[PDB]
RNA sequence: AGAGAAGGUCACGGCGAGACGAGCCGUUUAUCAUUACGAUAGGUGUCAAGUGGAAGUGCAGUGAUGUAUGCAGCUGAGGCAUCCUAACAGACCCACAGACUUGAAC
RNA sequence: CAUUGAGAGGACCUUUCCCUAGUACGAGAGGACCGGGAAGGACGCACCUCUGGUGUACCAGUUAUCGUGCCCACGGUAAACGCUGGGUAGCCAAGUGCGGAGCGGAUAACUGCUGAAAGCAUCUAAGUAGUAAGCCCACCCCAAGAUGAGUGCUCUCCUA
RNA sequence: UUCACAUCGACGGGAAGGUUUGGCACCUCGAUGUCGGCUCUUCGCCACCUGGGGCUGUAGUAUGUUCCAAGGGUUGGGCUG
RNA sequence: GACAACUCUCUCUAAGGAACUCGGCAAAAUAGCCCCGUAACUUCGGGAGAAGGGGUGCCCCCUCGGGGGUCGAAGU
């Protein structure tokens, strides 16, 4: 099966932003971890 | 589906699994800790406590239980020896897992493994 | 258990060998032959120079089963071979005498086969 | 005052002790030659007598079972009997037989002579 | 769905055997039961537009309550709990909030009930498990197996139908049982053993009310 | 603008929930003294259950092998106990008394 | 949190046998309508107590062979079980339960009652009565994105 | 048997359908392709069975024919492209 | 990592046993060795490993194959 048409330069645009929306939430996990790490406190947690 | 399969299959086939948390075992019990990936930790918890609680009672029996398990009898012997000192009170529970920051390769989250 | 094409080891007198089942009557369109069902075989197999010649249609009833029949004592049985017995349209067994055993699951609507049984389960 | 699972467990532990205190249960394992005596529902003046090796034995909570083997009459018949069961008025051990198993179901695939009680 | 008479909640411990005195063994599910089925709300026809009432199951300690839902148990007056229902009647004159429910004055032996619970998830399901297709030949030639089938006629229509069944997700719904019966009840450890086989694992939560029948119960339309 | 409402998401331990999201349950593990509600997973102890008689040492035997110690030994995805390990440390979103008009009430 | 239900769907299926009664009917041979009761089929919804299937969680035998110094005893390999014999939990059916209720509503054909236009007649023009596995509600899941976005209980809106 | 119209209905006529065998060549030629099975639907009614009826040359059982009715059903094999 | 549908490479499957299908396609079954036995038909060479049957492990004892024991559900 192809693609009978070219795909509209705003919808891809929406697909590709949706693919980017994870970005977000690895950079909300990213953040609260570094707090974590950042109070030396955590001893489940370990760094080098 | 699963419901109620409780094993850890650490994506590879019953051999191969066998003969890992095998060799991961004689690793843990002759360096005391060690670090690897969050599931294959997880996974080892139970044959870790196998082999102490094994341990515990000493009998000819057990030990060649254990020798059988483990790759090598030099651990083996050092297992006997120490562990009724060391462990004689901690009823279970004789490993610790301490998470750390995921690897570079792959992004596997990563984890250490004490033997406490 | 029995189904088309199953064969059979006939339980009397009647002068058939074996039977191969080729349907099951009054049971509308279920598949299975149970114990106590009516099914049409015809004969494989038979004794020689008997009123019975091979290649008939018959009607018999199936006394045995390799499946398992379970009673409301929570009791079951299973024999070791399937088996019917030939009859009549009447309930009336062509053959006059039975061998092995048979069950109290027969006796409503057949008389005559639970009595000339050796054996009842 | 009884949590739930032992509630479970605790119903059959109740239904076994009563069960055994109308009517005691011998000892029974695999590779036992058995003798039982069911009462039917219908004739009354007899009760049916079953003879047979044990070729097997679940056990599971009041509705624990036997499997019972014999040739009748050349034919192969196992039953299976509910041990704690009402209609179900003796139960003893007639001999012994040496086994390894825990459930013979090698008995259908060897010879009738094996099976041939009585 | 006006419901016949008040139901309570349980919980399912699982299945066992259980004889009568001829010999006719039963399975039956055990129906086990929590400090519970107390009354909650109330609801009139002037009020809320209908009669019901609402009864909670589940104690609880307080802390995993949240604030809205203690605040409406405390209006009641009630222990903390954890599943509301609403039963729906006819006629609610006989219950008063913080009111309690026993189910050995609502259920006697030999009645008929319905058990509403939720069923065991299967996950996401093939076309052959969740509705019976037949399976396509295994062998002769045949590339098709476990496969769906055709799924719509040709050209005209030209699109597949609405609601033609489809490979999609199995189980874990609210599922009736019409018409079991009780076989005994236990005061000792305040159990409830039903025939036959209710939906979902031992730890379920189950409704069981007495059963509508469709003439007998309930208004004629 | 400081702060973090009720609540949510995340994180962390999980599942009879699950392709992923979602769902549900947990997150210092009570006190009790008369009920229940404060053990999520693993481990450990015990029990159901399975398998079917461990290893070692005895005896019998020329020997293969049998027999005793012993419902043994192993297993125990299931129950019940017990905080021994891990539920640490925490993070993010979030708080104009609810635009405007008209009647009724006071 | 708990729900109302516009709308949408699933399912409302069918066979033998037994009472009625060897009664009506007929010279006999044959043999009922109507209404009760059981067992079945197919289909649907669940389930694992039993009977099992699998169960590369486990347990036992056993061949070849290489390891653990050697006997003993265990380990590996014989793809993704070396080959066999068992199996709990799970999932599953051939196993186990349950379902198809309505002296509810309105009709199709048809049978009807009062009864004119045509002082007679006529089920129809007024008005009304019975009556179908059909139609609609009731049953079972979903369902306020039902933007017509519903109702109900409770909670919260700090500081300067 | 009597009786055209229970059931048939000769000689002829009036129609509907668009499932057979055809006429046409409007259609597509580049890679818009015929008959059977499998799986999976779905709809029509000219109703095979199941629900209700009218007539019978319907005593009864069973039919015949026709009316309303498409909710549900419509087996397994030996044989054939 | 997780352990959905589904496809592929594989193991097993209660009762039945070709009912499948264009067609037993694919699977399953058989199998080594020693011993007994071996048809129509024939160009007298064959057919023929026809078919069909029995035995088989591990120990001692005898003769240089025979007897006795002993495990296992099953011994190439
Ligand atoms: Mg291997
Ligand atoms: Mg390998
Ligand atoms: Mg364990
Ligand atoms: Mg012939
Ligand atoms: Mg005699
Ligand atoms: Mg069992
Ligand atoms: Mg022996
Ligand atoms: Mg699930
Ligand atoms: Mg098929
Ligand atoms: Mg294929
Ligand atoms: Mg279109
Ligand atoms: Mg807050
Ligand atoms: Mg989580
Ligand atoms: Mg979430
Ligand atoms: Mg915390
Ligand atoms: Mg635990
Ligand atoms: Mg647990
Ligand atoms: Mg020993
Ligand atoms: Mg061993
Ligand atoms: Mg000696
Ligand atoms: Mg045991
Ligand atoms: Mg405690
Ligand atoms: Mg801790
Ligand atoms: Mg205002
Ligand atoms: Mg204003
Ligand atoms: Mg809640
Ligand atoms: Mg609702
Ligand atoms: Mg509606
Ligand atoms: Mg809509
Ligand atoms: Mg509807
Ligand atoms: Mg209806
Ligand atoms: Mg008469
Ligand atoms: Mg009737
Ligand atoms: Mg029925
Ligand atoms: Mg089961
Ligand atoms: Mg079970
Ligand atoms: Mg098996
Ligand atoms: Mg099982
Ligand atoms: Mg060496
Ligand atoms: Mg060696
Ligand atoms: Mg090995
Ligand atoms: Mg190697
Ligand atoms: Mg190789
Ligand atoms: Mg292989
Ligand atoms: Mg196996
Ligand atoms: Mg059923
Ligand atoms: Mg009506
Ligand atoms: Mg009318
Ligand atoms: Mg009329
Ligand atoms: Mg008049
Ligand atoms: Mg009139
Ligand atoms: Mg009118
Ligand atoms: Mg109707
Ligand atoms: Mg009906
Ligand atoms: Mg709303
Ligand atoms: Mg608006
Ligand atoms: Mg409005
Ligand atoms: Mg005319
Ligand atoms: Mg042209
Ligand atoms: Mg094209
Ligand atoms: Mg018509
Ligand atoms: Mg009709
Ligand atoms: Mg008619
Ligand atoms: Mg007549
Ligand atoms: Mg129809
Ligand atoms: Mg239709
Ligand atoms: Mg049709
Ligand atoms: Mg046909
Ligand atoms: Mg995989
Ligand atoms: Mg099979
Ligand atoms: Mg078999
Ligand atoms: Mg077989
Ligand atoms: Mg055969
Ligand atoms: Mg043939
Ligand atoms: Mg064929
Ligand atoms: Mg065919
Ligand atoms: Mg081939
Ligand atoms: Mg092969
Ligand atoms: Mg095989
Ligand atoms: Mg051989
Ligand atoms: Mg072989
Ligand atoms: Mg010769
Ligand atoms: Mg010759
Ligand atoms: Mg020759
Ligand atoms: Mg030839
Ligand atoms: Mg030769
Ligand atoms: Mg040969
Ligand atoms: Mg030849
Ligand atoms: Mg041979
Ligand atoms: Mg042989
Ligand atoms: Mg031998
Ligand atoms: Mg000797
Ligand atoms: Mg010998
Ligand atoms: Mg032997
Ligand atoms: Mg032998």
């Amino acid at each position: 099966a192809v693609p009978k048409k070219r795909t509209s330069i705003y919808k891809k645009r929406i697909r590709k932003n949706i693919w980017k929306k994870k970005g977000y939430w690895a950079a909300l996990k990213a953040f609260s971890l570094a707090k974590s790490l950042s109070t030396g406190n955590s001893k489940s947690f370990f760094v080098r | 589906m699963k419901h109620g399969r409780k094993i850890h299959r650490l994506s590879r086939p019953a051999d191969q699994r066998r003969a890992l948390l095998r060799g991961l075992t004689t690793q843990l019990l002759k360096h005391g800790r060690i670090k690897t990936t969050r599931a294959k930790a997880s996974a080892m918890r139970k044959y870790v406590d196998k082999m102490i609680t094994l341990a515990k009672e000493g009998s000819l029996h057990k030990r060649r239980q254990a020798l059988g398990f483990i790759y090598e009898k030099q651990i083996v012997h050092a297992l006997f020896a120490e562990v009724p000192e060391r462990y004689g009170d901690r009823n279970g529970g004789y490993t610790r897992i301490i998470r750390t920051l995921p690897r570079r390769g792959d992004n596997a989250p990563m984890a250490y493994i004490e033997l406490v | 258990m029995i189904q088309p094409q199953t064969h059979l080891n006939v339980a009397d007198n009647s002068g058939a060998r074996e039977l191969m089942c080729i349907r099951i009557i009054g049971a509308s369109n279920r598949r299975y032959a149970r114990i106590g069902d009516v099914i049409v075989a015809v004969i494989k197999e038979a004794i020689p120079n008997t009123p019975l010649e091979r290649s008939e249609v018959i009607r018999a009833v199936v006394v045995r089963t390799c499946k398992e029949l379970k009673r409301d004592n929570g009791m079951i049985i299973r024999y070791d071979d399937n088996a019917a017995v030939i009859i009549d349209q009447e309930g009336n067994p062509k053959g006059t005498r039975i061998f092995g055993a048979i069950a109290r699951e027969l006796r409503q609507k057949f008389a005559k086969i639970v009595s000339l049984a050796p054996e009842v389960l | 005052r009884v949590k739930l699972g032992d509630i479970m467990g605790i119903l059959n532990k109740k239904a076994v002790h009563a069960a055994e205190e109308l009517r005691p249960v011998p000892g029974i394992r695999t590779g036992d030659i058995v003798q039982i005596r069911l009462e039917v529902p219908e004739n009354k003046r007899r009760l049916s007598v079953y003879k047979g090796i044990v070729i097997s034995r679940q056990n599971a909570g009041i509705h624990t079972t036997i499997r019972i083997r014999r040739i009748i009459a050349g034919v192969g018949v196992e039953i299976v009997f509910p041990l704690y069961s009402p209609n179900i008025k003796e139960i003893k051990v007639v001999s012994h037989r040496k086994v390894r198993k825990a459930r013979l179901y090698y008995l259908r695939d060897k010879l009738p002579r094996l099976s041939t009680f009585k | 769905s006006v419901d016949a008479g008040i139901g309570v909640m349980g919980t399912k411990l699982g299945m066992m055997s259980f004889f009568e005195e001829d010999g006719t063994v039963v399975p039956v599910t055990v129906i086990g039961f929590k400090e519970g089925n107390i009354v909650t709300q109330v609801k009139t026809e002037s009020t809320d537009g209908y009669n019901a009432v609402q009864v909670g199951y589940e104690r609880l300690r307080d802390r995993k309550l949240t604030m809205p839902e203690r605040g409406h148990l405390n209006k009641a007056g009630v222990i903390p709990m954890r599943h509301l229902q609403e039963f729906r009647l006819v006629s609610v004159d006989d219950f008063t909030p913080s009111q309690k429910l026993l189910f050995e004055e609502l259920f006697k032996e030999g009645d008929m009930v319905d058990i509403s619970g939720t069923t065991i998830g299967k996950g996401f399901q093939g076309g052959i498990k969740r509705h019976n297709f037949k399976r396509g030949l295994m062998t002769h030639g045949s590339k098709s197996h476990r496969a769906l089938g055709s799924i719509g006629a040709g050209t005209t229509p030209g699109h597949v139908y609405k609601g033609k069944k489809m490979p999609g997700r199995m189980g874990g719904t609210k599922t009736k049982i019409r018409k079991l019966k009780i076989m005994k009840i236990d005061t000792d450890l305040r159990v409830v053993m039903i025939k036959g086989a209710v939906p979902g694992k031992p730890g379920n939560l189950l409704r069981l009310a007495p059963a509508k029948i469709v003439g007998k119960n309930i208004p004629k339309n």
